[PDB]
């Protein structure tokens, strides 16, 4: 459980550190990049990352609006 | 000559009469819109109104004519052009403008809109423009559409308007020997998908479309697929195609004749009439094919080859009409088949030796000794290959001279003596990069994979500093083994999925020697890939540039010159 939480923060920190200076995704564009960056770390775990990326929409700092998946907020 | 003052006075007085409606006798009735005008102006401009009034028909004395199958805005703009000579042409109404010009046979505006469309031809409207030129007879537009459609569509073959094309037009397109395809199977599947757009509306054309494609694919797969889509119990097509592919012996096309070649510009002109010429080296054919001269001997220019294998020329200077040279911001595009430079939209500022870099379909020209020289003497500008226009981008924070730029990871990497800045197209910003430990200039860099290889610098030397985008650091690999007491001319380029170098060396009291080396990426060593014999390649000079591209040996001609 501890290492699962470790992976949970490891993916979120990477996605908030990298995607602030990169482009946006439509359906499955940036997930390939985030899995490649963590290819040497552990398994991609597609279901876990898919379930966790959609939890940040509840507030600011790149909410990543699902319905309006055409332009992401490049703000802080 | 005719007095221009009285001509313009007469024209402005007639336009005043038109605006004020004094001497109007004939009114054009179009979809309930009144168009009071005169007969003299209409007769002088249009060739249909001269046959509408001076014909003796019922409309000769009638003062109200119901002109149908026309548009109000198009008629209004045609009338205002006939009354003042101003033809405001946008990017949308040119289609109906040409339609109405062919409806009035107004050669004056017909020529103007033909020129506008010959300038506007691009990838996303190529098939539409070709269909338009097929609907209305226009040989110049038809030929330009033929060429551009062939190239861009055989590159793309995905336009929606391609399905709705006449049979004769498709027969002309497919049977032509100007198609640009790396393989003969993509045209086959394009024809198959066009045929399967309908079922019985294309059955009669099935026997003709297969008559223009080579029989190398007329006996392999995509024959049973047509049988699947065949109308039921039709025994006049299966047995027909079964015994039909006897003629049309397989002949290779022209699109499969592209080879990775090194394009050279501003080479030593063999004839003294020209100051500089352009040649090309064949890494496979081991020959030197001549290239067309730069437009108006445009010297001090820059080259770029897009991933779509397109050559462009920007900036440069022309000798003004002894030292005499004036800088012009003209832009040109090279035709890979016609062996000529087609003019394009010029830039905003003139440049000398610009760095042309392609990224995301945009052509980026960074620096190049601009005329302005204001506080933003480092202003860079991109080019739109879709809208055919230039747009300014975020300026380079530091002013640099004699610099080079490459594109890696969808970003622009411009290099100077010791500094480097990366441009982000998504955010339009510049970010500081790693600093080199050696002060070298007058060098070139080649982008191979995800690494930047700054080769040479200052004549030049054999110093190599390899930069990694993922690592963000400058590291040394080795020095190129060359003859001592010489001045090699290094040229970094990517060829055959490997980093090779075009290095010309000159010894003391000896002529220049041409030789290329293959740099081993993992072994950090330059291996002798091929030695260029002097029997085919002569001296090129010092200010010559090299680039990676593909050209057709058939369209080009061998340069006649003694070894």
């Amino acid at each position: 459980q501890k290492v699962d939480d470790d992976r949970k923060h490891e993916i979120e920190a990477a996605i908030v550190r990298i995607m602030k200076s990169r482009k946006k995704m439509q359906h499955n564009v940036l997930v390939a990049e985030v899995t490649q960056q963590l290819k040497a770390r552990f398994l991609p775990s597609p279901v876990v990352i898919k379930k966790r990326i959609e939890g940040l929409i509840e507030r600011e700092y790149l909410a990543r609006t699902p319905e309006d998946r055409k332009v992401y907020t490049y703000v802080a | 000559q005719i007095n221009t003052e009285y001509a313009v006075s007469l024209l402005e007085q007639l336009k005043l009469f038109y605006e004020q409606q004094l001497f109007t006798d004939i009114v054009l009735i179009v979809e309930g819109t009144e168009f009071p005008c005169h007969k003299m102006v209409l007769a002088t401009c249009s060739s249909y109104f001269r046959a509408m009034f001076m014909s003796g028909l019922s409309e000769s004395k009638q003062t109200h004519v119901h002109l149908r199958n026309v548009d109000a805005a198009t008629l209004q703009i045609i009338i205002t052009y006939a009354y003042t000579g101003n033809l405001a042409m946008n990017d949308s109404t040119v289609e109906q403008l040409y339609e109405t010009a062919c409806f009035l046979q107004v050669e004056d505006v017909l020529q103007r809109c033909r020129e506008y469309l010959i300038k506007k031809i691009n990838a996303e409207n190529c098939v539409r423009l070709l269909s338009f030129a097929d609907l209305f007879s226009c040989e110049e537009l038809k030929q330009s559409a033929k060429r551009m459609v062939e190239h861009k569509f055989t590159a793309v073959y995905h336009q929606d308007a391609f399905m709705q094309l006449s049979h004769d037009l498709l027969i002309d397109i497919l049977s032509s020997d100007n198609l640009n395809v790396e393989k003969e199977e993509t045209v086959r599947e394009a024809a198959m998908l066009w045929l399967e757009y309908n079922t019985e509306s294309r059955s009669q054309y099935l026997s003709s479309v297969l008559s223009q494609i080579r029989i190398d694919a007329l006996s392999e797969v995509t024959q049973r697929a047509w049988f699947q889509g065949l109308p039921p119990n039709d025994k006049s097509v299966v047995v027909q195609g079964l015994y039909k592919s006897m003629p049309k012996f397989f002949k290779p096309r022209l699109g499969m004749t592209k080879e990775e070649m090194m394009i050279f510009i501003e080479a030593s002109s063999e004839n003294p009439c020209s100051l500089y010429s352009s040649v090309c080296y064949s890494p496979q054919a081991e020959k030197v094919y001549k290239l067309c001269s730069p437009p108006a001997d445009l010297h001090k220019v820059g080259t770029v080859v897009t991933p779509d294998n397109d050559i462009y020329i920007a900036g440069g200077q022309v000798p003004l009409k002894q030292t005499a040279f004036r800088t012009v911001n003209c832009f040109y595009w090279f035709d890979a088949q016609q062996n000529t430079w087609f003019p394009k939209t010029p830039m905003l500022f003139v440049r000398i030796k610009p760095s042309l870099v392609c990224c995301e379909g945009y052509i980026y020209a960074i620096g190049g000794d601009s005329v302005g020289g204001e506080l933003n003497r480092r202003t860079v500008e991109r080019y739109d290959t879709e809208k055919d226009e230039w747009t300014m981008v975020s300026p380079l924070p530091c002013a640099w001279q004699w610099s080079a730029a490459v594109v890696v990871h969808d970003c622009i990497y411009v290099m100077t003596l010791n500094l480097m800045y990366c441009y982000f197209p998504r955010s339009d910003s510049w970010v500081e990069m790693a600093m080199r430990q050696t002060s070298r200039s007058f060098a070139s860099a080649a982008a191979f994979g995800d690494k930047i290889f700054y080769i040479g610098g200052l004549g030049s030397s054999v110093t190599v500093e390899i930069y990694d985008v993922n690592k963000n650091e400058w590291k040394m690999a080795a020095n190129i083994p060359a003859k001592r007491y010489s001045d090699p001319c290094v040229r970094a380029v990517v060829i055959s999925n490997s980093l090779c170098v075009f290095m010309r060396e000159t010894h003391l009291n000896e002529r220049a020697k041409y030789v290329t080396y293959q740099y081993d990426l993992e072994l950090d060593r330059w291996s002798l890939r091929q030695h260029i014999s002097e029997r085919v390649l002569w001296d090129l000079g010092r200010d010559f540039r090299c680039t990676v591209g593909k050209l057709y040996p058939s369209c080009l001609e061998e340069s006649p010159w003694k070894p």
